[PDB]
């Protein structure tokens, strides 16, 4: 499951979290198994304008 | 004290029941001894604990 | 106030909508310890202090 979020919102991609994108964008179950992967993409997903 | 042998058995059984009822008032290290308080205060990841 | 002289305000005799605290994205940290954040609208309190 691939998406792009902010830098402070990476703590919300986790089981048992309270948060904003956890509730209204992307929810993980309490019995979730797997790995969450995050890396900075300021060189690709950003524009000066 | 003529009938002390029967009264001893009755008192032991009633005291065991009273101890078993009294043990519900202990939280055993949890935040509360009432299940409804935990279920109304906490999210299921920590209410599970 | 500064942290050595932190200001304590009493909160009493009010109905509190904590959903405007949960739904605001302005807070960097919104972390509750003895209570779930979403259950705050369902409970009654006293000795509320900010």
């Amino acid at each position: 499951d691939s998406f792009v979020i902010r830098g402070d919102e990476v703590r919300q991609i986790a089981p048992g979290q309270t948060g904003k994108i956890a509730d209204y964008n992307y929810k993980l179950p309490d019995d979730f198994t797997g790995c969450v992967i995050a890396w900075n993409s300021n060189n690709l997903d950003s524009k000066v304008g | 004290s003529a009938l002390g042998k029967l009264q001893d058995v009755v008192n032991q059984n009633a005291q065991a029941l009273n101890t078993l009822v009294k043990q519900l008032s202990s939280n055993f290290g949890a935040i509360s001894s009432v299940l409804n308080d935990i279920l109304s205060r906490l999210d299921p990841p920590e209410a599970e604990v | 106030a500064s942290v050595y002289a932190w200001n304590r305000k009493r909160i009493s005799n009010c109905v509190a909508d904590y959903s405007v605290l949960y739904n605001s994205a302005s807070f960097s940290t919104f972390k509750c310890y003895g209570v779930s954040p979403t259950k705050l609208n369902d409970l009654c309190f006293t000795n509320v202090y900010a």
